[PDB]
């Protein structure tokens, strides 16, 4: 049927829920954003300069049996900030664990 | 749950600037149309439809507007959730399939100021916390309610003033969607202080995408929202209150 994805609310300003990427799933919190169309999460290969990466969950492709490399570089510019990295392919679970 | 196979996504390696550092979320999962996907990557929900992992190609948001409430909200993939709304849904066609963009008929402050007087274009964006409108029209709005500028198009309202502010009603599909001052203002907190942020921010989005108003979490919190890819429409019902 319909799949419920419960969300947390922080200060009426950030709403987010858990998803999995990989086999087995690596969990990540995301904004389910009706104003954009890309999925991304922080990489274990993030640069040392990326302070945000230090305190967020990092996807490690080496631990996923369903990962398929892509490697194409990407850049995304939102109203509230920018980021770049590279593309990958894997299985996305919603929620992380159901 | 659901497993969407063969999903292409970004492994972020650089996030310059400061806005991601203290954010609560690790990442973003975009649910707009493929037209605005960077590198033309097929979105999660499109990949979900193609894998026929739901019967109805729609998805719905409840967002709680009491910051301490449990649950904080719910995204229903492939359905709507009656727990979280009262009455029936009213629908609007999507006008440009890129964002979830709809026609906005007008914005009326109850004391008489009307913005978007002859209609305009808006997007329904769960990833924007505040309502957003053009800088000049928001400035007039904020003057009508007695808010004062803060920074980057934001405005604050003395908390003791909130309860006596006028209602603001957006007109969509010929129906009025009222926001009370409690709906359109937010508590904010830093370093032991509490203040009241105006729920409308001024920002000019240039052509060709703009100008656009944004129906953010302020709106969606009051009106449970259905996003329908089968019929390219958006639905609203009054949320549980
Ligand atoms: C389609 C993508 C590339 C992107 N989407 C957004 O920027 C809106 C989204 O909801 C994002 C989701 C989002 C993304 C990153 C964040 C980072 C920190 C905090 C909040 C964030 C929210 N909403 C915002 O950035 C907040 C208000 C912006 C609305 C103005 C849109 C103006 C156009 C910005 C340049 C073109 N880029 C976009 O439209
Ligand atoms: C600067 C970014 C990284 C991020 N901004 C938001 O979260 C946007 C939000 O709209 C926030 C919500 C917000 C607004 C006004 C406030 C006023 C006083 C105290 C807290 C406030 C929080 N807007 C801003 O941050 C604009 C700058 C506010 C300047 C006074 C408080 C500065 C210290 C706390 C800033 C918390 N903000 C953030 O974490
Ligand atoms: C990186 O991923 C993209 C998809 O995001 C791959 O391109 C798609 O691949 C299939 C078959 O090769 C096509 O039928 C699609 O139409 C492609 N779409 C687009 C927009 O590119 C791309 O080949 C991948 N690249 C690498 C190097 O692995
Ligand atoms: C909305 O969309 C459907 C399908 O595109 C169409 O048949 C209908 O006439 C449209 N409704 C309005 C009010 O324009």
């Amino acid at each position: 049927g319909p799949i419920p994805e419960v969300l947390k609310n922080y200060m009426d300003a950030q709403y987010y829920g858990e998803i999995g990427i990989g086999t087995p799933p690596q969990c990540f919190t995301v904004v389910f954003d009706t104003g954009s169309s890309n999925l991304w999460v922080p990489s274990i290969h993030c640069k040392l300069l990326d302070i945000a990466c230090w305190i967020h969950h990092k996807y490690n492709s080496d631990k996923s049996s369903t990962y398929v490399k892509n490697g194409t570089s990407f850049d995304i510019h939102y109203g509230s900030g920018s980021l770049s990295g590279y593309l990958s392919q894997d299985t996305v679970s919603v929620p992380c664990q159901s | 749950g659901v497993k969407v196979e063969r999903q292409v996504f970004g492994e972020a390696t650089k996030q310059p600037g400061i806005t991601f550092i203290a954010a609560k979320f690790d990442g973003i999962l975009g649910m707009a149309y493929p037209r605005i996907s960077v590198n033309n990557v097929l979105p999660v929900f499109d990949n979900l439809m193609q894998q026929k992992l739901v019967d109805q190609n729609i998805f719905s948001f409840y967002l709680s507007r009491d910051p301490d409430a449990q649950p904080g909200g719910e995204l229903m993939l492939g359905g709507t959730d009656s727990k979280y709304y009262k009455g029936s849904l009213s629908y609007l066609n999507v006008t440009r399939k890129a964002y979830w963009q709809v026609h906005l008929d007008q914005v009326e402050v109850a004391s008489g100021l009307t913005l978007c007087k002859e209609g305009c274009e808006a997007i329904v964006d769960t990833g924007t916390s505040l309502m957003v409108g053009p800088v000049d029209e928001v400035r007039e709005l904020q003057k009508a309610i007695g808010a004062v500028p803060l920074i980057q198009g934001e405005y604050m309202i003395p908390c003791e003033k909130v309860s006596t502010l006028p209602a603001i009603t957006l007109k969509l599909g010929g129906k009025g969607y009222k926001l009370s001052p409690e709906d359109y203002t937010l508590k904010v907190s830093q370093a032991g202080k509490t203040l009241c942020l105006s729920g409308f921010m001024g920002m000019d989005i240039p052509p060709p995408s703009g100008p656009l108003w944004i129906l953010g979490d302020v709106f969606i919190g009051r009106y449970y929202t259905v996003f329908d890819r089968d019929n390219n429409r958006v639905g609203f019902a009054e949320a549980a209150r």
